[PDB]
RNA sequence: UAACCGGAGAGGGAACCCACU
């Protein structure tokens, strides 16, 4: 059934339990932004990583 | 840490409005209605209630975005009866209906105790 | 010639000079090196 | 016919391996 109207779905839905997994890809391992940070040593642009 | 905090559903901010009412230019007796910190629970009632209005035109609901708690309501009545009105009796009359509901269920549940 | 600092900079205790300037001061050691040894030695030999 | 304070952009590199789209 629709959990917002609480209608049940016309069509009939394919459902039950299925082993997941958690892989390490978060994404607060992953953003990052920048403005004006630090610079590197040799050339004057900046970092990486 | 840019999840936003629980109770941000459903607490007004400082300087919010819970209501806020803006007339609909494209077409006469029609109104925007936007609600603050409110979700399907709300509006749903409210449109099915506004129509059981033979007076009511039009009547529907919408969340903007998921993330956001807002919903609006577009209300259009026909001339002679305003969309302000249609939607507080529609209140009036969903109260009613909860009341009773209320009092009947109770009644209920005292007869299913030994009755 | 031999460029400046800012082309070959030093870092500092990891000061660590750069690649480029080790193989400056291998230069200018034998540089000197030949210099003095054909100045005074002229062996002919160790100059080739 | 009165009363105490004060200083700020740090910080490197190469190589190899694993992994993501």
């Amino acid at each position: 059934y629709n959990g917002f109207t609480g209608r049940k779905i016309t069509s009939q839905i394919f459902i039950g339990p299925t082993y997941y997994q958690r892989l390490k890809h978060m994404v607060d391992d992953k953003i990052h932004s920048r403005a004006r940070g630090p610079i590197q040593i040799l050339n004057r642009q900046p970092m990486e990583g | 840490m840019n999840a936003p905090p629980a109770f941000e559903s459903f607490l007004l901010f400082e300087g919010e409005k819970k209501i806020t009412i803006n007339k609909d230019t494209k077409v006469p007796n029609a109104c925007l209605f936007t609600i603050n910190k409110e979700d399907h629970t709300l509006g749903n009632i409210i449109k099915s209630q506004l129509l059981k209005d033979p007076q009511v035109l039009f009547a529907g609901y919408k969340v903007p975005h998921p993330l956001e708690h807002k919903i609006i309501i577009r209300v259009q009545t026909t001339p002679d009866y305003s969309p302000q009105e249609a939607f507080t009796n529609a209140i009036t009359d969903l109260i009613s209906e909860l009341s009773l509901l209320e009092e009947r269920f109770r009644v209920a549940i005292k007869d299913k105790q030994e009755g | 010639p031999v460029p400046p600092l800012s082309v070959r900079p030093a870092v500092v205790m990891q000061r660590n000079q750069d690649d480029l300037t080790h193989k400056l001061a291998d230069i200018v050691k034998i540089n000197n090196q030949l210099r003095r040894n054909e100045q005074n030695g002229a062996a002919a030999h160790v100059i080739a």
